[PDB]
RNA sequence: AGGUUCGAAGACGAUCAGAUACCGUCGUAGUUCCGACCAUAAACGAUGCCGACCGGCGAUGCGGCGGCGUUAUUCCCAUGACCCGCCGGGCAGCUUCCGGGAAACCAAAGUCUUUGGGUUCCGGGGGGAGUAUGGUUGCAAAGCUGAAACUUAAAGGAAUUGACGG
């Protein structure tokens, strides 16, 4: 069954992305999704997403811009420390100079450059680049 | 197509794709105001009824129950609630 | 595939040290029946009295009379 | 030899070697 | 490219896919610029002035460049909207 | 084309259901289904007219957009258009292929039947395969003359008429030929071509045979 | 190397599938994978039916026919020529092989 | 001496396209050698690799071509690797040295962190794969210098990179994999795309209709 | 048996018969005759054999176009396409046998309602389609 | 219990240099049914299950829905048999530079160095060896669990060329 929501809708993204299509629906939505999605959105990597709201669990469709490589997800949600996060961002990035890393906080869901600019740590999420 | 506009579907591929596919789920069924010749009463019926509807005021059936819709009796009249 | 909980750490070194096992590195040096059969016993050099003086012959492809001692 | 061949003849000597045992 | 102290460091900037905003390749040989030369209002005649859509050998591979040579031109005016 | 001067006329829809050229096949393309109108009871597959007069519109400009006429290819492999291809070439200055396609023409470079065009055009996409295959090796687009079962894979302007019959296909290269004409500084827009559409259709030996000597025989009589 | 990818049987969404004997060698072979011909021969020969017509004490007498259906493994089958090794790209064919009528 | 039959090397050789970058923008594939040395003259380095004895069987014995792997490239972000089998193997070296002349692709330098001056690194991590062999270039900081086996290494040296951490998987004692999938690496640093590639590609005029009008003239 | 020709005397007569179609003709000794001077040829068997094989090529062609290229044969082709348009076009048709459904794309197109079209009855029984598989 | 046919073992006749075989004749156990054991097969898709995504096409089976018409009776609709489609769950097939793979090939064996959906079993060069021993199950045959000494530089997989084929 399925079990990661969050995992379902990442790939399903770069499955859309990489086939190049300009929109994709996600079915299952949540909070974290609507969360990562507004820190991709913020940094440009996805265009508009409109959420579709029956009385169940309402479905995503996604402006995809064409700019983005990969959107995975780590699914054991892991505890990510400031003293291990530079271990995590670059066996997970492709350089320094580009790539996120969306891990949940308790300040909220943000990347880890605000992550470290705010100096917290919290649950790792997933990535994007 | 890579660029299918999936927010907003015609109502043509928007009926002919499932019921729980659609965009917003919505049922195939309805309800039906039937008329019985002889009786002067309007009995609500749903379109996939599984029972046997009978009037009240008459030892007469409307509908049996088949695979997917009701087959209503001859001689009966019916039209739509509110489309 | 292979487990991923959070809490699946028992699981996953159980099959570890399950599975180290199979190699034949691991085998040797943690059966101790190999310690046992090996004649020095662990020890980098040994000392001994030569019993005989013996030829043995090489393997198929060469031809030659190597010479050992039965110590 | 055939694969089916060396069970049936390692099955033989089993048997063999079971009786040879139990006659002690 | 563009380093701390401003200049662009980079020897050459690869186009763009015009439908799938993919970098195309030095060596990828089946990508595509064709010009559409758009005319005046009043005759219709070549006013030589043009238009430029390049396609990428991935797209103009699995068969949806028509698809995306007349969006293009769809949003750019050359198509007009009643198509 | 989106202008007013751009427009279909009567006088083209006469000739376009004359000709046919909307009348599909039995099968149908998911990426030609964009162009298709309706399915008859026939299993034909209709063509919307207007789609195609505007792809037809676009190959025009897209071919115009050259300034070398022959820098600009076009290729019948099939005989059912040969002669659209050879008046095609002879009226716009570009260079035509008719027949056979030797393989390596656009890309081996030894032979002196090699050539490097800029823009090629094809009759249909299942004959002509060979070149179209053979334009993804040295950047070429594509302008073709797909039906509603023809394969868009290496196709970047493709014309929803037809490729079946041969008025139909004399009828498209001769609409093409006045478009690309009447877009560069030769036809004035106003008074019709010409150039009788009977020009470009491919006529069967059977009546190449028969047909001048009828037409002696009315003269002598 | 996999050969064939219907393992050389029509036996698609089954376990089992009953044996049969081939008509040559009485070997069980699969009903699936057996080398079925249907043969429908002229009771008599091509040769004699004009013989026949003579002899016939009718004068519009329809021959009768002989209907015969052949189960062969694939081993009779090749020794028997009814079928062929083919190449690697001519075994993905179905098509039987064209009757010939003229 | 050299006469082209070539729209691209008859303008090469004419003085009207002045960058083998004005080639690469357009993807135009390069079908003849004296092209790029026109333009990459005395700078072009040249190595072999490796020459192996590839067989083939026949009626009287076996016979023996020779294959030759030939790596060129000047240290400036330009490589290329040719592979050439042919019966004698001064015939397969300048085979060889004629093929990795036409596949020549650019080299995208980078930097590891806080861009300073000339890119020394790949921009980001690049696999190239080739049969079993896959390769992954990492970027590096400066003065760390090319880790790796040498067959890559002096690929990546002649490629122009100065820094790179390699990490390879498979039959790397394939050395014809083994370079293909460094070559494939090297060759898709501009396919992958960054944030500072997302600016809207402004088009230009190719080079076969800039020059359309002295084409017809020169190049009947 | 054993009569084939090889690619040394075809060719040469192939060529021979495109540049000389004029002086030859369907008499072998002439053509050998001929032969000496539109051409070197090192051997009298070589000439004979190619001069009779001009005369079959010849009369292959006098019977029909042959793929040899022939000038008289090219004008007759160019004057048989180029030409022969009819006085009366093959599209100029006074009624167009239309379907009614082309009819209601035409009117979505606004070019219904043309005194050039005649509405055909629809078929029915949709009975298209091969039946499928054998018999 | 029953035992027609076929037919391990066995007998004989052939074949052969020999022929304990292949071929032929006969024929026991078995093959059949009921009840009780055994728990093994190339028990195969040599391919874990649940879930999501990622091309096209024509069919087929079941169910449902909608439509020109033909057909069955009847006076019309229903209901069957065809025809044209749509939907869902299946057995599959063709095609494709989705992608993967050592390749054969696989729309899964794809969405994997751009490596993390959940979870179970399980492999670590070839032999020795699925052997010895111990334990356990079984009436038995055997099943499950399962080494070591020693030996070896390859054994293997997919494809290519040649050679060879009763
Ligand atoms: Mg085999
Ligand atoms: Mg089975
Ligand atoms: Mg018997
Ligand atoms: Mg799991
Ligand atoms: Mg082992
Ligand atoms: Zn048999």
């Amino acid at each position: 069954v399925r079990m990661n929501v969050l995992a379902d809708a990442l790939k399903s993204i770069n499955n859309a992305e990489k086939r190049g299509k300009r929109q994709v629906l996600i079915r299952p939505c949540s909070k974290v999704i609507v969360r990562f999605l507004t820190v991709m959105m913020k940094h440009g990597y996805i265009g508009e997403f409109e959420i579709i709201d029956d009385h169940r669990a309402g479905k995503i469709v996604v402006n995809l811009t064409g700019r983005l490589n990969k959107c995975g997800v780590i699914s054991p949600r892991f505890d990510v420390q400031l003293k291990d996060l530079e271990k995590w961002q670059n066996n997970l990035l492709p350089s320094r100079q580009f790539g996120f890393i969306v891990l949940t906080t308790s300040a909220g869901i943000m990347d880890h450059e605000e992550a470290r600019r705010k100096h917290t740590g919290g649950k790792i999420l997933g990535f994007f680049f | 197509p890579l660029a299918k506009d999936l927010l907003h579907p015609s109502p043509e591929e928007e009926k002919r794709k499932h019921k729980k596919k659609r965009l917003v789920q919505s049922p195939n069924s309805y309800f039906m105001d039937v008329k019985c010749p002889g009786c002067y009463k309007i009995t609500t019926v749903f379109s996939h009824a599984q029972t046997v509807v009978l009037c009240v005021g008459c030892s007469t059936v409307l509908c049996q129950p088949t695979g997917g819709k009701a087959r209503l009796t001859e001689g009966c009249s019916f039209r739509r609630k509110q489309h | 595939g292979k487990c991923r909980g959070l809490r699946t750490a028992r699981k996953l070194r159980s099959h570890r040290r399950d599975q180290k096992w199979h190699d034949k590195q691991y085998k040797k040096a943690h059966l101790g029946t190999a310690l046992k059969a090996n004649p020095f016993g662990g020890a980098s050099h040994a000392k001994g009295i030569v019993l005989e003086k013996v030829g043995v012959e090489a393997k198929q492809p060469n031809s030659a009379i190597r010479k050992c001692v039965r110590v | 030899m055939r694969a089916k061949w060396r069970k049936k003849r390692m099955r033989r000597l089993k048997r063999k070697r079971r009786k040879m045992r139990q006659r002690s | 490219m563009q380093n701390d102290a401003g200049e662009f460091v980079d020897l050459y900037v690869p186009r763009k896919c015009s439908a799938s905003n993919r970098i195309i390749g030095a060596k990828d040989h089946a990508s595509i610029q064709m010009n559409v030369a758009e005319v005046d209002k009043v005759t219709g005649r070549f006013n030589g002035q043009f238009k430029t859509y390049a396609i990428c050998g991935a797209i103009r591979r699995m068969g949806e460049s028509d698809d995306s040579i007349l969006r293009l031109a769809k949003a750019d005016g050359i198509v007009s909207k009643n198509f | 084309g989106a202008l007013d001067v751009l427009q279909m006329k009567e006088e083209d829809v006469l000739k376009f259901l004359a000709a046919g050229t909307h009348l599909g096949g039995t099968n149908l393309d998911f990426q030609m289904e964009q162009y298709i109108y309706k399915r008859k009871s026939d299993g034909i597959y209709i063509i919307n007219l207007k789609r195609t007069w505007e792809k037809l519109l676009l190959a025009a400009r897209a071919i115009v957009a050259i300034e070398n006429p022959a820098d600009v290819s076009v290729i019948s492999s099939r005989n059912t258009g040969q002669r659209a291809v050879l008046k095609f070439a002879a009226a716009t200055g570009a260079t035509p292929i008719a027949g056979r396609f030797t393989p390596g023409t656009f890309t081996n470079q030894i032979q002196a039947a090699f050539r490097e065009p800029r823009l090629l055009v094809v009759t249909d996409p299942r004959a002509d395969h060979q070149p179209l295959t053979e334009a993804s090796y040295v950047n070429l687009p594509t302008i073709a003359l797909c039906n509603t079962d023809s394969p868009l894979r290496y196709v970047d302007i493709a014309i929803p008429c037809n490729n079946k019959g041969a008025h139909s296909v004399g009828l498209m290269w001769w609409m093409l030929a006045r478009e690309v004409l009447r877009m560069r500084g030769t036809i004035s827009r106003e008074h019709p071509w010409e150039v009788m559409p009977d020009l470009y259709f491919y006529r069967d030996p059977e009546e190449i045979e028969k047909e001048e000597q009828a037409a002696a025989e009315k003269a002598v009589t | 190397t996999k050969k064939r990818r219907n393992n050389g049987r029509a036996k698609k969404g089954r376990g089992h599938v009953q044996p049969i004997r081939c008509t040559n060698c009485a070997r069980c072979v699969p009903k699936d994978k057996a080398i079925k011909k249907f043969v429908i021969r002229n009771i008599v020969e091509a040769a004699a039916v004009r013989d026949i017509s003579e002899a016939s004490v009718f004068d519009a007498y329809v021959l009768p026919k002989l209907y015969v259906k052949l189960h062969y493994c694939v081993s009779c089958a090749i020794h028997s020529k009814v079928v062929r090794n083919r190449s690697r790209e001519a075994r993905k064919d179905r098509t039987p092989p064209p009757r010939f009528r003229p | 001496e050299w006469m082209p039959v070539t729209k691209l090397g008859r303008l090469v050789k004419d003085m009207k396209i002045k960058s083998l970058e004005e080639i690469y923008l357009f993807s135009l594939p390069i079908k003849e050698s004296e092209i790029i040395d026109f333009f990459l003259g005395a700078s072009l380095k040249d190595e072999v690799l490796k020459i192996m004895p590839v067989q083939k069987q026949t009626r009287a014995g076996q016979r023996t071509r020779f294959k030759a792997f030939v790596a060129i490239g000047d240290y400036n972000g330009h490589v290329g690797l040719g592979v050439k089998c042919s019966k004698e193997v001064a015939t397969a070296i300048r085979g060889a040295i004629i093929l990795a002349k036409l596949s020549i692709v650019p080299v995208r330098r980078g930097y590891w962190g806080n861009k300073i001056g000339k890119p020394h690194t790949v921009p980001c991590k690049v696999t190239g794969r080739c049969g079993s062999v896959l390769v992954r270039l990492i970027p590096a900081p400066r003065g760390t210098g090319i880790v790796s086996a040498p067959v890559p290494k002096k690929l990546l040296m002649m490629a122009g990179i100065d820094d790179c951490y390699t990490s390879a998987r498979g039959c790397t004692a394939t050395l014809g994999n083994f370079a293909k999938a460094t070559f494939d690496a090297i060759s898709k640093t501009y396919s992958y795309l960054t944030p500072d590639l997302w600016k809207e590609t402004v088009f230009t005029k190719s080079p076969y209709q800039e020059f359309t009008d002295h084409l017809v003239k020169t190049h009947t | 048996m054993g009569r084939v020709r090889t690619k040394t005397v075809k060719k040469a007569a192939r060529v021979i018969i495109e540049k000389y179609y004029t002086r030859l003709g369907n008499d072998f000794h002439t053509n050998k005759r001929v032969c000496e001077e539109i051409a070197i040829i090192p051997s009298k068997k070589l000439r004979n054999k190619i001069a009779g094989y001009v005369t079959h090529l010849m009369k292959r062609i006098q019977r029909g176009p042959v793929r040899g290229i022939s000038i008289k044969l090219q004008e007759e082709e160019r004057e048989r396409r180029d030409n022969y348009v009819p006085e009366v076009s093959a599209l100029d048709q006074e009624i167009i046998e239309v379907d009614p459904d082309t009819k209601e794309m035409l009117k979505l197109l606004d070019f219904g309602s043309l005194s050039n079209l005649q509405v055909t009855q629809p078929t029915v029984g949709m009975n298209f389609k091969t039946p499928r598989g054998p018999v």
